[PDB]
């Protein structure tokens, strides 16, 4: 049962040094047939998989050339732990960083191993967010319904959960009593490094004068709880 | 070595045959082609290694085929748990390793045109020196949608961000949220803020707009 557990600080300022650690369980650094390949693969928000670096059974290291020399991968053989260090982090380096086990047969007298030339075991990953912001509760602004947000008999309204850090926030409507037609979107990483998402709900236009609408926002990293009444704008 | 996957999105139902393509810029040996499955909120899962060998626990329906430049992940017939993103990878004799952009297999349904809504910046946000304008596309299918921000006489670029929900569990539709963010000083320079939406379900691009200051 090969297992990879990851830890390390995922919240860093600009230009700081990322430091992640991966502990190997169920397997040796080299493997039984000197075929183990220990890789770091990241996935920026919304994009695909980007390879970063590798250390093999011989402790040879090969890195992604696009990262220049900012990446260093080492191993503590006494602990069976691999470390990833990325220097001078940018907002572009914000991603989920996976510790991955690969395999490539190297001994000619050996049988072809399972998952040869394949990343068969992946760690759960460590989310990394580069930003200059500290832990900040969001500002909950109303997305007020009006004659510019009505399709047929249906009005749309919501809340903008803006300028918080880090992830995540939770949004509910009327203390969870309103769920039908609700859409809470995944946050986007602003240029400033803060986060921002929108939670909306479609309702009958006539209910704007007979039903109150409140978005319940909860940002546990900052212990910020905001209840925002969203009222229709008349004009 | 660049891997290009196609199509960008595959809309199928259970029982249909999925054929995902992976094309390399150069000729690669089958031993170096891997395929992965990834679902939202989960690490990727190895499906095929060395071009055609199924990884441990991969069901029979997942098969691989091809040689030279064209390789394929073929699901005989989709099961309900096969809707995910699939990546192909070049796992060569030495790094670097490159992945394709991916192919998303979603649930097929009838075309649903989005409902478009536009939200002005709230007075609370303007008092802090920032103006966010939100455009909402509600419960549409397929996922392909074009959202263009126009402020007065200028199409906007580099000042908005998009966010799409997963395919709904009830009606299998998508929803999108686009946020145009401007400084308060720039926001008050213009009047007409418009959101143009192109989708397969709309006979023509639907534009939702408002006039700043006006009503
Ligand atoms: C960035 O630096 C400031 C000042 O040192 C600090 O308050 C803030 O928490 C830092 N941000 C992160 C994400 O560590």
């Amino acid at each position: 049962q090969v297992q990879l557990q990851q830890w390390g600080a995922g919240l860093l300022n600009s230009s700081e040094t990322l430091s992640l650690t991966c502990a190997i369980y169920g397997e040796s650094f080299t493997g039984s047939w000197n075929d183990q390949l220990w890789n770091w693969i990241r996935q920026p928000p919304g994009k695909g998989l980007e390879w970063i670096g590798e250390i093999d059974h011989s402790e040879n290291r090969r890195y992604q050339p696009s990262l220049k020399g900012r990446v260093t991968i080492s191993v503590d053989r006494s602990k069976n732990q691999i470390s990833l260090k990325m220097r001078a982090v940018s907002v572009a380096d914000t991603a989920v960083y996976y510790c991955v086990r690969g395999r490539r047969a190297t001994q000619w007298w050996a049988v072809e191993p399972p998952a040869n030339y394949g990343f068969d075991v992946w760690g759960q990953g460590t989310p990394v967010s580069v930003s200059s912001a500290s832990t900040k509760g969001p500002s909950v602004f109303p997305l007020a319904p009006s004659s510019k947000s009505t399709s047929g008999g249906t009005a749309a309204l919501g809340c903008l959960v803006k300028d918080y850090f880090p992830e995540p926030v939770t949004v509910s409507w009327n203390s969870g009593a309103l769920t039908s037609g609700v859409h809470t979107f995944p946050a986007v990483l602003q240029s400033s490094g803060l986060y921002s998402l929108s939670s909306v709900v479609t309702v009958p236009s006539s209910s704007l004068g007979t039903q109150t609408y409140i978005c319940n926002v909860n940002h546990k990293p900052s212990n910020t709880k905001v209840d925002k009444r969203v009222e229709p704008k008349s004009c | 070595i660049v891997l290009t996957q196609s199509p960008g999105t595959l809309s199928l139902s259970p029982g249909d045959r999925a054929t995902l393509s992976c094309r390399a810029s150069q000729t690669i040996a089958s031993t170096y082609v891997a395929w992965y499955q990834q679902k939202p909120g989960q690490a990727p899962r190895l499906l095929l290694h060395q071009g055609y060998n199924r990884a441990t626990g991969v069901p029979d329906r997942f098969s691989g085929s091809g040689s030279g430049t064209a390789y394929s992940l073929t699901i005989s017939s989709l099961e309900p748990d096969d809707f995910a993103v699939y990546y192909c990878q070049h796992f060569g004799t030495s790094p670097p390793y490159s992945f394709g952009q991916g192919t998303k297999v979603d649930i097929k349904r009838t075309v649903a045109a989005p409902s478009v809504f536009i939200f002005p910046p709230s007075d609370e946000q303007l008092k802090s020196g920032t103006a966010s304008v939100v455009c909402l596309l509600n419960n549409f299918y397929p996922r392909e949608a074009k959202v263009q921000w126009k402020v007065d006489n200028a199409l906007q670029s580099g000042n908005s961000q998009e966010s799409v929900t997963e395919q709904d569990s009830k009606d299998s539709t998508y929803s999108l949220s686009s946020t145009l963010t401007l400084s308060k000083a720039d926001y008050e320079k213009h009047k007409v803020y418009a959101c143009e939406v192109t989708h397969q379900g709309l006979s023509s691009p639907v534009t939702k707009s408002f006039n700043r200051g006006e009503c």
